[PDB]
């Protein structure tokens, strides 16, 4: 249900996705 | 795959005479665009941004024309950049958001020499065409032609531009090869020496590793084929608006899968998309495609991100 | 506090007293609170009060400067002193942006900013100003469109203050100087952005935009100064997640006359968020409510 | 009480504040 704009890989957690997000811009 | 029917069916198609070499033109920037588009590629685009949908609803009744520049630092930093005109157009509106969905092409080359922004917001690039040499170049055309049956064209027919220019540049548009070096093709103006270039290029040209890391190697040029008539590389924009370059390959080494496989809003129809991520650093690298179907050709492919890639 | 309306015309040039302390990207319109120890700091609050009352406030992109700012007006003013040390203490208004031409330090510290009054844009869409309006009673529910401006550039101007963006994107705002790209540009961000997150992790959301309630006429989003002169923007959200309290409710300078307040940090990695407010009379309906920093924040 | 003066939060040991403070500088 977690979905990332960028590349549309879904997570079941948030925090997963937010970690996630912030690996597209280096971190 | 290259008429990105993903995007769109009911779109308008519309192409136009281009400027004349050496002209002095005033066009109109996306700054949002940050791609070395090449002449002859297909630029996908579905914006949101309210200011971004006026001005290309303003370029739809002019020349359908806006340009992408080139940014080596990006701090904006572009000293050239190309032209791109609108072919397919489509207006939408979803979940209260009005979306205007674009299809341009590639068109001419030019030289930076001026940019401000205006009191409507949008920003106006003032620029000069660059001249398209060419000359005879059979000897080297055929050289490429050769070396690519022996990556891709192996099963690949030599349905490729006869016209030296135009050939420089499909050759341009699908090489594996990074931004900087993309960049000095295109500042070449003689298909002459841009076709040398490249076949310099094509033979010092191996492995892809991840970007981040710099110690993965993902696949290799022997991997790289069509699935399309874009040759290798192609541009597709995600229903986000992301446009991201996709090099085909058959398979690849060093990347986690993440979760399971989709169907929605597949570039690549019949295949399924499931992202693709670095063993060692974690960085998206792209997707793996799966058949969703027996009869399908090819069963299983990678779709990797250029931008995530670095040549060797 | 002394109650007391310069107006530079468009395009012209001033050299208008910079505070260095203040590292804030003020909208016009948006009122600044600030408390002064430091003797040049109160000298040039007295020679304000004398002159035209407003300062500038720097628009700082870092890489230190800065190239715009908004200039400030001070409209209530109190001096007091404890220890001897005396104290200012100020309410000003933002009033107009600017270009930053030349930053110059005088003795004292004190930086004189020679700068350019930008123009104004204004233009039309009353359908834009609806729409967004609209979005923005759905984010609060307690919003009173009798308490929102009808000109586009005013309007245009209290949504840029009352929005939870981060800096850079304030910063490209006040840039735009058409309000319809500046109104624009904020429908683009309401309809881009439904959570909030922690910046130094950036891997817990604390809270989302249906949380976010005004209780009072400045809207969601306030400036308040703490005892010590540090200027905190703050969020009012009802409900918050990944948060721990730091010990027992205070009381002590309360912002919220009624409410308690415990310092609030992120789970993951321990950064100041805001603070919870609790109340103390069972009368005050709210009862619990949160107060997130703009500082501590960023749009998904 | 070992107060900060950035956000008000009160703590039992120095040590703790410190550690505190140095989450707000460099933050
Ligand atoms: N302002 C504003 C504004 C913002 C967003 C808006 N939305 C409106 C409604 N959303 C519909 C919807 C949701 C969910 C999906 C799942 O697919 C996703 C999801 C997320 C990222 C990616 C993908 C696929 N994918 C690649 C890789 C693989 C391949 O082969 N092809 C691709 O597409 C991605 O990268 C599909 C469509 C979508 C758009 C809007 F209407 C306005
Ligand atoms: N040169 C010089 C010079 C410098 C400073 C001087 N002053 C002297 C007098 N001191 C009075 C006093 C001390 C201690 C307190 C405890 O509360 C504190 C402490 C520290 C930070 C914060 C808070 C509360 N809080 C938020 C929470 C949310 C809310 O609702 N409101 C807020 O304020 C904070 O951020 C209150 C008042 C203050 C300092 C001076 F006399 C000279
Ligand atoms: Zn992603
Ligand atoms: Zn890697
Ligand atoms: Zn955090
Ligand atoms: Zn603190």
């Amino acid at each position: 249900p977690f979905q990332c704009n960028q590349c549309g890989a879904s997570f079941t957690q948030k925090g997963n996705l937010l970690r996630h997000i912030k690996l597209h811009s280096g971190e | 795959p290259t008429s990105h029917t993903y995007l769109g069916a009911d779109m308008e198609e519309f192409g136009r005479t281009l400027h004349d070499d050496d002209s002095i033109q005033v066009i109109p920037v996306l700054p949002q665009v940050m791609m070395i588009l090449v002449p002859g590629q297909t630029l996908p685009l579905q914006l949101f941004h309210p200011q971004e949908v006026s001005m290309v609803r303003n370029l739809i009744q002019n020349d359908r024309t806006f340009a992408v520049l080139a940014y080596s630092n990006v701090e904006r930093e572009a000293e050239f950049g190309t032209t791109a005109e609108i072919y397919a157009y489509r207006e939408e509106q979803d979940f209260g958001i009005e979306i205007v969905k674009v299809k341009a092409i590639g068109r001419q080359r030019f030289k930076v020499l001026e940019l401000r922004t205006q009191s409507d917001g949008i920003q106006q690039a003032k620029v000069q065409i660059l001249p398209e040499g060419s000359g005879d170049a059979e000897t080297l055309m055929d050289r490429i032609k050769k070396q690519l049956r022996e990556w891709d064209e192996n099963l690949k027919d030599d349905s490729l531009p006869s016209n030296p220019i135009d050939f420089s540049y499909w050759v341009a548009a699908n090489l594996p090869i990074d931004d900087s070096l993309r960049i000095q093709l295109l500042k070449i103006d003689s298909a002459i020496q841009r076709l040398r270039c490249e076949l310099d290029i094509m033979n010092k040209c191996t492995s892809l590793c991840c970007k981040q890391c710099q110690e993965t190697e993902i696949t290799t040029k022997n991997e790289i084929f069509s699935l399309s008539r874009e040759g290798p590389m192609a541009a597709y924009v995600n229903p986000h608006g992301y446009v991201h370059e996709i090099l085909t390959v058959y398979k690849a080494c060093n990347l986690n899968l993440i979760g399971r496989p989709s169907t929605e809003h597949s570039w690549f129809p019949g295949y399924a998309w499931t992202v693709a991520q670095c063993k060692i650093c974690a960085s998206h690298i792209g997707w793996k495609f799966t058949a969703t179907k027996k009869d399908m050709s090819p069963q299983k492919f990678w779709g990797l991100t250029r931008s995530a890639l670095i040549p060797t």
